[PDB]
């Protein structure tokens, strides 16, 4: 997957935790990048490998 | 009955087991924070360089 900054291997998947309209980029308390705002469709997903 | 009611009442005691996970719990979590430094380069990704 390649979201328009962001190289990468992972299961893309469909989610429904909220988000900010400002925000789209995710974190944890592990600080990796989970979730993310495809640009085309405005959904959120989640990435896990 | 003294007894178990001191274990049902008081949970501070267990602390001889509780503090063991404690300490490892917080191992893992700075191993996993000590990936989000620059140590030096552009960048804490790998990918990004
Ligand atoms: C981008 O273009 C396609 C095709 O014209 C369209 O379906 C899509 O809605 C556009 N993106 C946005 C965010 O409107």
């Amino acid at each position: 997957f390649n979201f328009n900054g962001l190289t990468g291997t992972g299961v893309l998947t469909e989610s429904n935790k909220k988000f900010l309209p400002f925000q789209q980029f995710g974190r944890d308390i592990a600080d990796t990048t989970d979730a993310v705002r495809d640009p085309q469709t405005l959904e959120i997903l989640d990435i896990t490998p | 009955g003294k007894i178990q009611d001191s274990l049902s009442s008081t949970a501070s005691a267990l602390g001889k087991l509780q503090n063991v996970v404690n300490q490892n719990a917080q191992a893992l979590n700075t191993l996993v924070k000590q990936l989000s430094s620059n140590f030096g380069a552009i960048s804490s990704v790998l990918n990004d360089i």
